[PDB]
């Protein structure tokens, strides 16, 4: 077993930047190592926007970077735009051959 | 690069149902592939994995063994077989390729113990009502 | 009365004790002078208290496969699998390197599990001779309406023996009782032998032959899922260090079959031995013997038919006001009667009597005159 | 680079030849020729004229029996005349208690349907329509090429013990003869190749159409009138009482055991595949280039492989691109060049017994890398 | 004598049911027995026969192989298993004896072409209903 | 194939006496040889009332009789009462293994 947990939802403002955080319960530091990030847009299918705990694939904007500790994983978004109105999901394994999903953030651009 | 799901709709409680996905564009027969669901206006939940060869297939524990993944090389094709389904089944399934693991093994075979992944190909689902 | 109409039929008959050989399909006549005339038929043979020796698995199959591999130098790999006694495993050598996930180059263990779940089975039976039960039907030949060719026991008195309860005296409702005394004769002795059952079918065989038997079993003492010798019908196969394949063997079902040929097959239980007993019956009395003669006239209900073993049954009906009384009969004397002092016992029920007509052309006289009955056989 | 990382490797030095072989990688070199990988990927069998199918798993369904009473004739069922359906007559006792005005031995027939649950087919394969397929990886030094096994990096080919001899393309680096000649382990005449599932075997004509069970000829597939039905169906009437029809049981594990002696098959292939390589049309891709002049990363820890050789991945940050890398300790990856400054190259070399200086670039920033054989 | 039926009740289109009937009161084993339905408001329909060894069970028409007889002597016990039920199945559905047959054939086994018969003893019926 | 007509309706008067024909077409002597007749009164359960053709069961009252041809079979009930308002159905085989039953005739008593 390893269970992820994310903030409900966030609030921003354009222009700011926002953490969205990635914790565990019966977790280790090989769960946040492995932690991917996901954007979901109001009625699109899921993009991958992290890998690896930290790694960003080509086309992603820059503007999306993230960090990881033996405790949590966390999604920072820099320069908040309106299009990043989205639901964000981190994923990591449950056991040693299964993936899990965290509940899920909502991120309003307000 | 592209995956097309296909045989979702309307079931019956305890009815059984097969879904189909459609590869195209990359080296189908090496990658891992996953079927991830969301029920609506709810989250992303992971179900099943299957390596290159079959060898190694994996289930979510909400899956006893209701659920049979499957795939076919020479098709570009995977499956996912579903029996006793019930409204906790009610989802849209997608397709998924894990194109980061085909960087570290291109043979798509070695099931490791917690192997760098990356879900970064995604059709766009078919909706599963159980009803 | 059962007898009539079964083709493995015997006629006993007694000196002035009385011999007989019961086995299944066939049916024993016995007459005796101034006695009923009795039906013996072999109804059941039964294996009692059984003790499992051992139980085979001859199809399997192989679900939950689990696989698990480390890098070069970074140990043996390991499955919780490992230590579940209903799951295969193996352990094994894979080339590794950076093209399949590892920062060196080498051979990478490797270990593959699988859960044998058995499909079909057959178990072995130690059975003590002793403990084999017989069930053996008595019926009377009581001229009665229905009794002709019943197979059901509404008519027969069904009595049980075993190779040590091999003497019971068994109630007749109207003739007294019978002293059955009998002796067991079997095929094959049962110690050293194993009652082999493969679902319907069944064998006896010896006991070094089936312990030396190469497949997967259970013990007596546990009728589990810890197959013992799964590797008889589990293969792994890693011929070029690229991976690992665990493969079923496939049914032994025809294969057992096979190998069995040259052993004492059982039908289903209906074993080839026959029961030799002795009859005593001293205290079995002719019903009726104090009834008075008919005094009206005969109906023939059915056409007059042969029997395969030449005798004829004739089914009668009384009209006369004398009943319950004795059926005078004659086959002018020549030819013998088999329903021996038949008798009336209601006007409304016929009554069927079997006798032995002689070679070439008789007459069945039946009843005393007025309206006597002058019938012609040609045998 | 395919046979980096691969345990079962051969280091042919130059025509050349060569033994080719499932589970088997070959590494080829020459004087002033490209370093070379080839590997047996598949064995096909193509134009297989099934022979006989026979069936090991049987099921017996629609058990339909008429009797007739003494006397009364033969009884008779359409099902007699139904190919799909196995029938037998007998004998038994019939009589008053049963039906019958007469005693005696009255007629009776059974037929049940043959299902088939399982077979095997016997195919006649002609040695000259096996197909080879073979992958030739050149030693391009790229970034994904060192041990990756897709294809993506090599150019698929393919020889029949007929069509043994081909031309080969190599992007870049020229063309390669190949003459491969065919090392087959049983020969495919009088050998008929059994199918069972997922196993296979090479075996006797004559043993093969002697087994003794149902079979439909290689003329009908996908037919229901299993011929010799017999051989796994049984009728039993021992007391003129009943006929029984019974299934003789799954001979899929008996026929598994009569196969031990026999030439299994995994379709890879027993055969290796002896060839003869001519690389005068092959040319060292650069040649004509220029030394790098700038310095060099170390991206990736220097790994050895399972035959000594070791493994150097390295990125260039000078202005020279396209060039020769510079390169000292023999080379195993032979002109050694960087294509763009961006992608890192991977360099295989056999460096000495003991104590070895592996030294890549030109000074100023010149690496000096140390190792123990 | 008596017959018993039990198991009917409403079922979905498509569904199964499995109906059971208990006989006392005579040598069930030496009987032949029937399934007999009748739709609301409509005729007696024959279902289905069995001897009894279970070695002879014939079907009407309608019953393409959708049903399936079967009995436990031991147990005086009757079964009709039914799958891909229509409302053309809808019906009362009596357990029947074949008294007549056993008074030529007493131990019930012998399928002889067109031989005497006569239905003496009915079950009060169990409905289905097919909606 | 054997398939037995009986008429709809019959209606009678008490005292009466009614015929009841069951006529077949793929048929011959043996269907009305083995003619069985049943009686289901109004909410009742059927009744056999004769079987082989002619023979009546024990119970059924005398007012019942059959009689056979080999074109038809026929039920005759002789001094009509309100009680024997019901369905009658006439029964034969089908093939030499399955039975049929005719499609019943309502006996209405006035
Ligand atoms: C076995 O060989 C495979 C094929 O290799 C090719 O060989 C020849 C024919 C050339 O075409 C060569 O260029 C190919 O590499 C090999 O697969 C290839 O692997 C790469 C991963 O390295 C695949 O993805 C590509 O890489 C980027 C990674 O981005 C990060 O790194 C760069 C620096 O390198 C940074 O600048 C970035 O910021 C990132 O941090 C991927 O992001 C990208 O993939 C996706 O690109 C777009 C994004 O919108 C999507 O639409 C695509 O569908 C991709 O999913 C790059 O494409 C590359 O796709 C893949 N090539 C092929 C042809 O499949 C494999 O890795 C080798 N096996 C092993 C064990 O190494
Ligand atoms: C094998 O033996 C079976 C048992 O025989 C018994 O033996 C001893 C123990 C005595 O009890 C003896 O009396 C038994 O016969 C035998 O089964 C029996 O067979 C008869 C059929 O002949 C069964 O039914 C009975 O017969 C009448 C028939 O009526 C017609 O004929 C008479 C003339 O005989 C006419 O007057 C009538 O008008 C009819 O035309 C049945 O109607 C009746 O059965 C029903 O009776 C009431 C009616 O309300 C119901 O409640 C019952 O449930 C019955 O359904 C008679 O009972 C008899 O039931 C049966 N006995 C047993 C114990 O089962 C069998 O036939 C023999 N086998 C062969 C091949 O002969």
């Amino acid at each position: 077993q390893s269970v992820l947990t994310q903030p409900v939802s966030v609030s921003g403002s354009p222009g700011q930047s926002i953490t969205i955080s990635c914790t565990g319960t019966s977790s280790n530091a090989d769960t946040y190592n492995l932690v991917s990030w996901y954007q979901q847009r109001p009625g699109k299918a899921p993009k991958l926007m992290i890998y690896e705990g930290t790694k960003r694939p080509s086309g992603v904007s820059n503007r999306f970077s993230a960090s990881k500790s033996a405790t949590a994983a966390s999604l920072t978004i820099s320069g908040l735009q309106p299009e990043d109105e989205a639901d964000y999901y981190c994923c990591s394994y449950a056991t040693s051959r299964t993936l899990v999903f965290g509940g899920g953030t909502k991120l309003t651009v307000v | 690069v592209q995956l097309v799901e296909s045989g979702g709709g309307l079931v019956r409680p305890g009815g059984s149902l097969r879904l189909s996905c459609a590869a195209s564009g990359f080296s189908y027969s090496n990658h891992w592939m996953h079927w991830v669901r969301q029920a609506p206006g709810k989250g992303l939940v992971w179900v099943s994995r299957i390596n290159s060869d079959g060898s190694t297939r994996n289930y979510a524990d909400f899956v006893k063994g209701r659920f049979t993944i499957s795939r076919d090389n020479a098709e570009n094709t995977l499956y996912l077989e579903m029996n006793s389904l019930t409204a906790d089944d009610t989802a849209v399934y997608y397709c998924v390729r894990d194109g980061v693991r085909f960087y570290y093994d291109s043979t798509g075979y070695y099931p490791d113990s917690f192997f760098k992944y990356g879900m970064d190909v995604w059709g766009q689902g078919t909706t599963v009502t159980v009803s | 009365m059962r007898c009539i109409g079964i083709s493995n039929r015997d006629f006993v008959e007694g000196v002035s004790w009385v011999d007989i050989v019961l086995e299944h399909g066939s049916c024993v006549t016995t007459m005796a002078k101034n006695k009923p005339t009795l039906d013996f038929e072999l109804i059941k043979t039964e294996a009692k208290q059984p003790a499992t020796l051992r139980k085979y698995c001859i199809e399997a199959k192989l679900t939950n496969t689990t696989t698990e591999s480390r890098c070069p130098t970074q140990g043996e790999p390991s499955l919780n699998e490992e230590q579940d006694k209903r799951f295969i495993c193996k352990h094994s050598m894979v080339d590794r390197g950076w093209g399949n996930g590892c920062g060196l180059f080498g051979k990478g263990g490797i270990v593959t599990c699988a859960k044998f779940t058995c499909k079909k089975n057959m178990e072995g039976k130690i059975v003590q001779p002793e403990n084999l039960e017989y069930t053996i039907v008595i019926t009377p030949h009581s001229g009665e309406e229905h009794a002709v060719g019943n197979d059901t026991g509404k008519h027969g008195k069904e009595i049980k023996i075993t190779p040590q309860s091999s003497t019971t005296e068994a109630e007749l409702t109207g003739y007294g009782t019978v002293t059955m005394e009998c002796s067991p004769r079997t095929g094959l002795d049962f110690n050293e032998m194993v009652l082999l059952q493969m679902e319907d079918k069944a064998w006896l065989v010896h006991r070094q032959w089936f312990l030396d038997l190469p497949l997967p079993w259970l013990p007596g003492a546990d009728t589990g899922s810890n197959w013992i010798q799964k590797e008889t019908l589990v293969t792994f196969k890693n011929p070029h260090a690229k991976k690992q394949d665990v493969v079923v063997l496939g049914s032994q079902e025809g294969c057992m079959h096979t190998a069995l040929t040259g052993a004492t097959e059982i039908q289903m239980l209906l074993f080839t031995g026959h029961l030799k007993c002795r009859l005593r019956m001293d205290k079995l009395q002719l019903k009726g013997m104090s009834y008075s003669m008919c005094t009206g006239k005969f109906k023939i209900v059915k056409e007059i038919a042969e029997t395969q073993h030449g005798t004829i049954v004739i089914r009668v009906q009384y009209e006369g006001d004398g009943s319950p009384c004795k059926i005078p009969f004659e086959i002018t004397v020549l030819g013998r009667l088999i329903t021996v002092n038949p008798i009336v016992t209601e006007k409304d029920s016929p009554v069927n009597i079997e006798a032995e007509p002689p070679f070439g052309d008789s007459y069945i006289i039946v009843g005393v005159e007025p309206g006597q009955l002058k019938l012609n056989w040609f045998k």
